[PDB]
């Protein structure tokens, strides 16, 4: 049916947007600057970034580890108001990471893409509301886009104060700021100006005293106040374009709110308008009119890089225009060029930073495709400007019921975030003010023509309308069906006729997001349920070859295609040449390359063997070490298209998306294994080398000028013999591709330990051995334990290998290693409809209960369903897929099977089974009576039973965080520094924290010396420890305990504070009082 | 129009959290007196309104106000706060000192006690229906725990003679016992009001004030301690732990 | 345990707080203070020799090392350098002292002061804005003195009016009553130092039988203060305070990181910062620069120590290169993650291990599953032993290389050292008790821990990949007290309720009610005869009847039938014993052939073997 553009970009476009104009525009208008005397002009042709261009590939940049970029030239003019003379020149000022094919960006080599958050929408609005009683105050409040605020309201008096920041101020005169004869908001309001008239105390002291000690007496106190004072106050505060933008929203909704009339580019603010609020306020004293609901997805607005970046920019050149302001002004005449009076700098940090850091550079993540689009497609409200967590509750975070169609509601972390980090519709999209206009589609007398390309308007949910839930049976040929058709309507629903209507929706699953609106079945489940799902869904990791699943929602070809992990027939031609490494239908120079000289690009190489010369890569890490590559895919000689796809990204398979795979699974209840959440499996699973995946590995490591010296990296160290000097290198290093194990050597390298400080027994023992000992700790490097595994690569990095390290560093080596990772009993692993669960065992294949024609089936659910899950629609497709499974074909779907009055998926799957047997007549691969229950045996005996069980295949899943990357254990290691107790923290031997909750549980048991000694013994009391230890090793018990430490500590903090501790014994029969360590 | 608190969903912890505390945000206009007439509705009233109460072995009127969310209704053989008066939650310290205000009679202790008992009780059972409101079964046994400990503080007044400042909230014993002491000694009675000291009064600032410290006021309630020396042997337990000896029981019951 | 019984919490008068950072020589000439804020040298790393990481007076951080040199062993030990005074003492003899700065200008405890009862202002019985005015530099008090002319006591001449003071100057007549217009903390002290106290808690408390109906509250608040202090020993001048004690120092500590750079500490900074402040102010009243000046800085000084005491308290919250608030001493023993609660009740101990979960079949219950893996680890020692009790390992070098090797022993003696000793496991922090037991650790092999369903309730677990966490006993003692009495057997039934907390739960109740349930139309061995033996088993195995299918079963002993029947229907009046009699479910032979001598049972083949199978496992 429709089209979907495109659908990420979203961010394109927002760059794009920025780059063709989005900071000339800022940029010249910050281009005027001039000596601190008008004298001496600095402004410049503000309309070009005149950037030369990036240095790296992209794939440089990743190797170099550099920050892909652009850089940057402005063409100044013709400077100084002294003799009016150029002294011009043009500068750069900075590099401009220029976007990536995912339409992110990578920096310092990483990968990273920049969140878009939401946020309100400058313009102004109102608030009213109660007492205890019912005194209905109103309010009023506005924003700018940058820049002070300014309140309003009513207390119980009806007159009132213009409070500017929470209730900063408060004064009878809200409207006499800058306003003589007074009329001018007494009866050019022509409404109530302080209910008609006036405060009580309408003074009108505003003579001489005008904009003096109103910004004084009760501003910003203490100083003689000055008429000018108060002045130049103000007009500060809200005139100089230096600090107040409206936003062209700000106007814009202005006037659309206040259909004020000041379109004029105002981008600061008049008098008219104020009063105009003001007056706002007052009609609805008098109540004529509406407060406002920020709530209202439309009165609030998401915005991207596009100016995130640029107005941040803004900031980096005021900085940079004081350095300049002075530098160039107040110097003489000559010396200053247009050249030695500009610095980057400034810029250059703020975005360097920007990037490099913010909340929104956020990683990505690229666990597979969608796990990206999701990720840019995501959009989110925290963040600097949005709120917090925590100063934001709850009913911030609900589904105010205009995100409809514009939010997917599904989609949520979890966490404390929910409802803080949505994602974007599907349709969605937005408008340049950065509300999202929603695709929908014209009925006319209540039908739509259909021919209509949708209808990209309603930007916000106030169309206000007949609109209609795309959800409609439609009699063929535009009618809709029934006249009870219901429809949204000023948020709400309501049962609708065919005929007064005017909008439907486009689609029935458009509202819902990526992962979300693909669940085979969603109709038919538990929402939430479908949350998990998703989610699930991106977690699942990539495979050597992810199968494209049965029984799909269609929706997805693209989604694929639109990853940019794949490899898209850039434009046209009919290949030639291509080997696992490239297409050369490319740089070859053939049809492929040659409809690829068919027409041919503006720039590009227009006709050639053209670089079209794809590569294809194999084999990169992931943000999450999964590993991606593209095999070829495509034939020799033959016919494609721009647009078509080429060869394939880590998990997806026919150039689409292709997440896990699918397998006959039964649903029964397996003894112990599987009893509850626990999943069964057979062992051809992995052995056919499904579920296996990849994952690789960094390993840095780097060499440091002690001022004991350097420490290397030798072949040699000492103590070696096998898995040490043995698969090492000159350097100490490994071969590519070698095997290697779990304590082994990556990198040798050693370290000027000399001495200085031993014992006396050490001496001894050598001079028995009289070994004068060597001098030199060997921090090679080894392999952890539990890892295998090739190696991939290594990558030195030195003064001549990039010198990329910190300052001092010699050498930093990387090293790449890999795995393959067959499944294996402990790894979350589920469905499309959140069914977490964990192997537990596996059957060798000889057991499973395989199947009437005894193709042994494998893995065998919980039969019970669609319980608190409420996921039934999975067994939905279960069916279905055996059916297709029987039939071997694959088949589209998609959810809200509706124009028919019973379930529509539920005839259908009989249906398809029905017929299915017949197509090859097996029988048993339909039963009506018990419908696709089977029979079964069991492998190992040999059986059925009373129950018939369904079995289907099924489409599952395996998921990141795989047993491995939990798994610990620590007899004993490093402490803290400073309270020693072992330094528990993931990676590297941490410790079980055991919090009062968790002490909860022992105290309150019986005999708890264990308590004790946990506390301490085991974490404490240092010599304590050690000792212990020994005690054990002696062969004995373990002896008394002391006192731990943190204790000791308390004291002394405490004592750091005005204390006198006594802690202190009472013995003697006279009776002693002391104190102690 | 008037609309209800109904839904399909009610109470649950906050419900329970705020008797635990024993938040005082009940409205009850429950009298400090039983007495037994007609109270045709509001009290006297019935025509447009009077919210308003008994004297019955009395003459005088009294008439508090009430809310349209909340409405009494109950008439003759009426409650010595046998029930909170004006039915909504009576607040067991309004429930207390109105049990204190028919129940000061006795031994003051007997007033208190048998008071004092009858709000626990009553307080107790509130909990429990929470439980059943779903089922959720908590052995009383325990709640009795907590509760008593949540009330077995007095709340000196007049404490002339056992010294505690007129209006020292205190322990029970202790005070009770100086007042013995005065009582074949010579001296006043210090007021014995039985009070409820909450969930978080009770605990926090208590004997060891390492404790207290660690729960809250680490720093506030070290303050203070600071200024008296409030010396702590951090007897007893969790401080034991807090510091690496045992525990009361452990050997300390072998031994001991 | 036996080194001391209760604590004695109260306040460091400056004399204790020089006096926790003497250190004083056999040269004979104290130290323990620090000149200089600064810390570690740029060119070498050694710390100063006066700066906030001294030697000689915190301790030799090179363990037996005079900062000055000549010595490098613990043979150098009570000696200690003549020419740095470094008093060679290992170096855990730092981490302990303390020291302390004598201060330029008396600074009010942060804590008295804005305290929730300003206990100061409580004392001093005047309101913040006023008090707090004094501080701060802000206003003046008249003094005692400064009062004894037409000035009234406490009036804040906020200067102004303290220059108005000055105005109608001595030069006039009268103007003879004195000075300390209390611009500065230094004057506070002395409002507080005045004043006696013995007349409170009496003199004052003659109010307090007085103003019956007064403010009450105030008064008997300002008693049980004062009359605390006199009770105690504490003046509350004392309270302001004029000396400074200081960490020691690691604990601020400050560290050589990797890369190179620094892990610089908030403590040290904000410290550093007081000092300067202060030395300065020093040099300003040195240097004699015009108050208004010298005045400021003490304001400053001020709260620098403020901060330090605690930010973001009262003024500015300080944010340095952090590039957010720093953290005061206050905080670093507060909040939810002060020191107390969360290195102090719950500590982060070793010894564990954790994982994912799994459903442990074939595993019976009190037994875990236990990865190989980990439980080496958590074994680790104790097996080293075994070695050497077996002989097989010498040393423990020995052993340890020998343990990564896996010997044979590794997966051999370890499973000795194992079985017995029990284990407790933990799913994420649990209040319940019983959310934590023992358990023994039966090795396994993948990485998970064996679960058994029965105990899942308890622990409150999914399998969809929940974990949990290991720990591992010690003391003998300690184990003996895992078995006997958290061993996850023998707990039954929850404490917080008779009612038993093992049920077989999900389908395993299925299974039992499929088991035991009444399949309508049974027919196959339908209406049969049984006598003991489990032969109605035999039966089944051979199907002569169907698991779900009513027959009779010679059994005496009781039934419980549900659905009670007990009366009689249709006894059968024939002959010996014989009115012999029917039941809903029984059928029976009393009368003459006996009292039971039949004992039939209408009961499906299932429930007979649950019935079976109870009970021989119970008894026998």
């Amino acid at each position: 049916a429709f089209l979907l553009p495109d659908l990420i970009e979203i961010q394109r476009s927002s760059f794009r947007w920025f780059l063709e104009e989005g900071l000339i525009e800022e940029l010249n208008s910050f281009s005027p600057i001039t000596d601190y005397t008008g004298k001496l002009e600095l402004h410049f042709l503000g309309h070009n970034y005149k950037l030369k261009e990036p240095k790296y590939s992209v794939e440089e940049a990743k190797r170099r580890d550099s920050t892909y970029a652009v850089q940057m030239y402005v063409p100044t003019r013709l400077l100084n108001k002294e003799t009016g003379d150029i002294k011009e020149q043009e500068v750069f000022i900075g590099d401009l990471p220029l976007m990536t094919d995912r339409g992110t960006f990578i920096i310092n080599g990483a990968e990273r893409v920049i969140v878009n958050q939401i946020v309100r929408s400058p313009g102004v609005y109102y608030k009213s509301e109660i007492d205890k009683n019912g005194r209905r105050t109103y309010s009023a409040s506005l924003i700018p886009n940058r820049g002070a605020w300014l309140k309003f309201e009513t207390d119980r008096n009806d007159l009132v104060w213009v409070r500017i920041d929470k209730t900063r101020k408060l004064s009878a005169q809200v409207l006499l700021k800058a306003l003589g004869l007074s009329d001018n908001e007494i009866f050019d309001a022509l409404r109530h100006p302080e209910y008609f008239q006036k405060t009580i105390e309408k003074e009108g002291q505003f003579s001489e005293e005008e904009a003096l000690m109103e910004l004084y007496r009760k501003l910003r106190p203490g100083e003689p106040p000055t008429v000018l004072g108060g002045q130049q106050l103000l007009d500060s505060r809200f005139f100089d374009p230096k600090r107040y933008d409206l936003g062209r929203v700000g106007r814009y909704k202005l006037n659309k709110k206040l259909r004020l009339s000041v379109p004029d580019t105002v981008r600061v603010l008049t008098s008219g308008d104020i009063l105009a609020a003001v007056d706002y306020l007052i009609n609805l004293e008098y109540d004529i009119g509406s407060i406002d609901d920020i709530d209202h997805l439309g009165n609030r607005r998401v915005r991207s890089v596009g100016e995130l970046l640029q107005n941040q920019v803004r900031v980096g050149l005021n900085r940079l225009e004081r350095i300049i302001r002075e530098r160039m002004t107040v110097s003489d005449a000559e010396v200053l060029t247009p050249a030695s009076l500009v610095n980057p700098k400034p810029l250059v940090a703020a975005i360097k930073e920007f990037f490099g850091s913010s909340q929104l550079s956020q990683f990505m993540d690229q666990t597979n495709p969608l796990a990206e689009l999701t990720h840019k497609r995501r959009l989110s409200a925290l963040g600097p400007g949005g709120l917090t967590r925590e100063r934001a509750g709850f009913a911030v975070r609900d589904i105010h019921p205009s995100h409809y169609g514009r939010i997917c509601p599904i989609e949520t972390p979890e966490g404390p975030n929910a409802g803080l980090i949505g994602s974007l519709a599907t349709h969605a999209r937005v408008n340049q003010y950065g509300f999202l206009e929603t695709p929908f589609r014209p009925v006319e007398n209540g039908r739509v023509r259909f021919d209509q390309p949708a209808a990209y308007m309603t930007a916000d949910e106030e169309d206000d309308l007949r609109v209609a839930p795309g959800d409609i049976p439609v009699d063929e040929n535009g009618y809709i069906i029934g006249p009870q058709v219901p429809v949204r309507y000023r948020q709400e629903f309501s049962t609708t006729t065919p005929e007064q209507v005017d909008y439907v929706a486009v689609s029935p699953v458009q509202i819902v997001s990526v992962a979300t609106s693909m669940i085979p079945f969603l109709e038919h489940d538990d929402a939430n349920r479908a949350l998990m799902g998703s989610n699930m869904q991106r977690q699942a990791v990539p495979l050597l070859k992810p199968e494209r699943p049965l029984v799909g929602t269609g929706l997805e070809a693209q989604g694929a295609r639109d990853s940019g992990m794949v490899i898209v027939s850039r434009t046209d031609g009919d290949v030639v040449y291509v080997d696992a490494t490239e297409i050369r239908v490319r740089v070859s120079g053939q049809l492929p390359t040659a409809s690829g000289k068919s027409t041919d690009n503006g720039q590009l190489t227009s006709q050639k063997g053209q670089e079209i010369r794809y590569t294809v890569s194999k084999y990169q890490r992931s943000n999450q070490d999964t590993c991606l590559n593209q095999k070829p895919l495509v034939r020799i000689g033959e016919r494609v298209v721009a647009g078509q796809v080429l060869a394939d990204g880590s998990s997806t398979e026919g150039g689409e998306l292709a997440l896990g795979q699918n397998i006959v699974v039964a649903y029964m209840p397996w003894e112990g294994y599987n009893y509850e959440d626990a999943i069964l499996i057979s062992e051809r699973l992995v052995q056919d080398d499904i579920y296996t995946s990849i994952h690789i590995e960094k390993y840095e490591i780097e060499a440091r000028q002690t001022k004991l010296g350097p420490e290397e990296i030798t072949r040699e160290i000492p103590n070696v013999g096998e898995d040490a000097l043995r698969q090492l290198d000159e350097q100490g290093i490994i071969r590519i591709g070698a095997w290697v194990e779990a304590g082994d050597i990556l990198v040798g390298k050693v370290t000027p330990k000399g001495e200085s400080d031993q014992p006396p027994e050490e001496k001894l023992l050598r001079a028995i051995f009289g070994e004068k000992a060597r001098d030199v700790r060997d921090n090679s490097l080894r392999v952890p334990n539990g890892e295998k595994g090739r190696v991939v690569d290594v990558r030195l990095f030195t003064r001549e290998q990039g010198d990329e390290l910190p300052p001092g560093a010699n050498m930093v080596v990387r090293v790449y290693v890999a795995q393959k990772r067959k499944i294996q009993v402990g790894d979350k692993m589920a469905g499309r409809h959140g069914n977490k669960g964990i192997i537990s065992r596996i059957l060798p294949i000889e057991d499973m209960p395989y199947l009437p024609d005894g193709s042994p089936v494998d893995i065998v659910l919980n039969p019970l369903g669609v319980p608190s899950r409420m996921n039934v629609g999975q067994v939905f497709e279960c069916l279905l897929g055996w059916a297709g499974h029987t039939l071997g074909v694959r088949f589209k779907i998609t959810p809200f099977d509706e124009m028919y009055g019973e379930e529509s998926s539920r005839r259908i799957v009989h249906g398809k089974l029905q017929e299915a047997r017949d197509e090859t007549g097996k029988d048993w691969v339909y039963n009506p009576d018990d419908p696709g229950k089977i029979m079964v045996y069991d492998g190992r005996t040999g059986e059925a039973f009373d129950r018939p069980v369904t079995i289907g295949v099924a489409y599952m899943l395996k998921l990141v965080h795989l047993v491995d990357d939990k798994i610990h254990a620590r007899s004993t290691g490093p402490y803290s520094l400073v309270t020693q107790q072992p330094l528990g923290g993931k990676a590297q031997q941490g410790g079980q924290r055991f919090g009062e909750m968790e002490v909860w549980a022992l105290e309150a048991f019986g005999a708890a010396y264990t308590l004790q000694e946990l506390l301490t013994v085991k974490s404490d009391d240092m010599q304590g420890r050690n000792e212990a230890l020994n005690a054990i090793v002696k062969g004995k018990a373990i002896p008394r305990p002391g006192t731990p430490e943190s204790f000791k500590v308390l004291m002394r903090e405490l004592q750091s504070l005005g204390l006198d501790i006594a802690v202190h014994k009472v013995e003697t029969q006279a009776d002693g009082s002391s104190l102690d360590v | 129009f008037e609309r209800a608190k109904t839904g399909d969903i009610i109470q649950g912890l906050p419900r329970i959290e705020e008797l635990l505390e024993a938040r005082k945000p009940k409205e009850a206009c429950i009298l400090a007196k039983r007495g037994g007439e007609v109270k045709v509705v509001y009290g006297d009233g019935d025509e447009a309104i009077a919210i308003k109460v008994i004297e019955s072995n009395g003459v005088v009127t009294d008439y508090p106000l009430g809310p349209g969310q909340n409405l009494a209704m109950p008439d003759g053989s009426v409650v010595p706060a046998g029930q909170p008066l004006s039915d909504g939650p009576s607040n067991p310290h309004e429930i207390l000192e109105v049990f204190f205000s028919l129940g000061s009679e006795d031994g003051v202790y007997a007033c208190a006690s048998h008071a004092l008992q009858k709000v626990q009780t009553f307080l107790v059972n509130e909990v429990q229906m929470v439980y059943q409101s779903q089922g959720i079964d908590i052995a009383d046994k325990h709640i009795e725990v907590i509760v008593r400990q949540m009330t077995n503080k007095v709340r000196i007044d007049d404490g002339g003679d056992t010294t505690m400042l007129p209006g020292e909230l205190v322990e029970l014993r202790q005070v009770e016992q100086v007042n013995e002491a005065m009582a074949i000694t010579g001296g006043a009675r210090a007021q014995y009001t039985p009070v409820l000291l909450g969930i978080t009064k009770a605990s926090l600032n208590t004997d060891s004030f390492i404790s207290a410290a660690s729960f809250q006021e680490t720093t506030r309630v070290l303050t203070e301690a600071a200024i008296e020396g409030k010396s702590d042997w951090l007897r007893g337990l969790k401080e034991n732990v807090i510091i690496g000896r045992l525990i009361p029981a452990g050997t300390g019951y072998n031994t001991y | 345990t036996n080194q001391f019984d209760y604590v004695k919490i109260g306040l460091a008068s400056p004399e204790r707080i020089r006096q926790w950072g003497e250190r004083t020589l056999p040269n004979g000439q104290v130290v323990g203070e620090v000149t200089k804020p600064e810390t570690i040298n740029y060119r070498t790393l050694k710390p100063e020799m006066d700066g906030l990481f001294c030697e000689r007076i915190f301790g030799p951080a090179k363990d037996w090392e005079c900062h000055c040199g000549k010595y490098k062993r613990v043979r150098h030990r009570g000696i200690v350098c003549e020419r740095c005074g470094v008093e060679v003492t290992e170096s855990r003899v730092r981490r302990h002292r303390m020291g302390y700065i004598k201060l330029a200008a008396p600074v009010a405890h942060v804590w008295y002061l804005k305290g929730i009862p300003s206990y100061i202002s409580i004392l001093l019985d005047m309101p913040l804005r006023d008090v707090e005015q004094i501080v701060y530099f802000n206003s003046y008090v008249v003094l005692s003195p400064g009062n004894a002319e037409t000035l009234t006591y406490k009036q804040l001449l906020s200067e102004d009016q303290w220059l108005e003071i000055e105005d109608q100057i001595y030069s006039e007549d009268s103007q003879l009553q004195g000075v300390e217009v209390g611009i500065g903390a230094e004057a506070l002290l002395r409002l507080l130092a005045d004043i006696n106290l013995e007349q409170e808690a009496e003199s004052l408390r003659e109010e307090i039988g007085s103003a019956k109906g007064q403010k009450r509250a105030k008064l008997i608040k300002r008693l049980r203060v004062i009359d605390n202090f006199i009770a105690t020993g504490s003046k509350p001048e004392w309270m302001v305070m004029t000396v400074i004690p200081v960490i020691p120092p690691d604990l601020r500590p400050m560290v050589q990181l990797d890369g190179g750079r620094f892990a610089t500490s908030d403590l040290n900074d904000l410290y550093r910062r007081v000092i300067n402040r202060n030395n300065r102010l020093a040099r300003l009243q040195e240097i004699l620069a015009p108050e208004i000046i010298v005045r400021n800085e003490k304001r400053m000084l001020q709260e620098a120590v403020d901060a330090l005491i605690d930010n973001g308290r009262r003024g500015r919250t300080v944010v340095g290169a952090n590039n957010r608030p720093l953290k005061s001493l206050s905080d670093i023993i507060e909040g939810k993650q002060g020191r107390f609660r969360q290195n102090l009740l719950g500590k982060r101990v070793d010894y564990s291990g954790r994982s994912v979960i799994v459903v442990g079949p074939k595993l019976k219950i009190h037994q875990c599953g236990l990865p190989r893996e980990m439980a080496i680890e958590l074994f680790q020692p104790f097996v080293i032993n075994r070695l050497i009790r077996s002989g097989m390992v010498n040393n423990i070098k020995a052993a340890k290389k020998l343990i990564s090797r896996n010997d044979p022993s590794v997966w051999d003696v370890l499973e000795e050292v194992i079985e017995g000793h029990p284990v407790m496991l933990n799913r994420a922090p649990t209040l319940h008790r019983l959310g934590i037991q023992a358990f023994e650790p039966i090795l396994v092999e993948g990485r998970a821990i064996q679960l058994h369903p029965l105990v899942c309730p308890a622990f409150n677990a999914d399998f969809d990949g929940d974990q949990m966490a290991v720990h591992v006993p010690l003391s003998l003692e300690s184990q003996a007290e895992a078995r006997l009495l958290m061993l996850a057997s023998n707990n039954i039934l929850s404490p917080a309720t008779g009612r038993p907390i093992i049920t077989p739960s999900q389908d395993m109740v299925l299974g039992a009610y499929y088991l035991t349930a009444e399949n309508p139309g049974a027919t196959k061995g339908a209406g049969k005869y049984f006598a003991s033996l489990d032969d109605v088993i035999m039966a089944f195995q051979q199907e002569q009847i169907d698991l779900h299918a009513y027959v009779y079963v010679r059994f005496d002993g009781d039934v419980e039938s549900d659905q009670p029947d007990t009366e009689p229907v249709k006894v059968t009046t024939n002959e010996d014993g014989s009115r012999t009699v029917l039941y809903k479910y029984r059928r029976v032979r009393e009368d003459a052939q006996g009292n039971v001598i039949s004992q039939y049972i209408y009961t499906t083949p299932g429930r007979v073997i649950y019935n079976k199978a109870i009970q021989e496992a119970l008894a026998s």
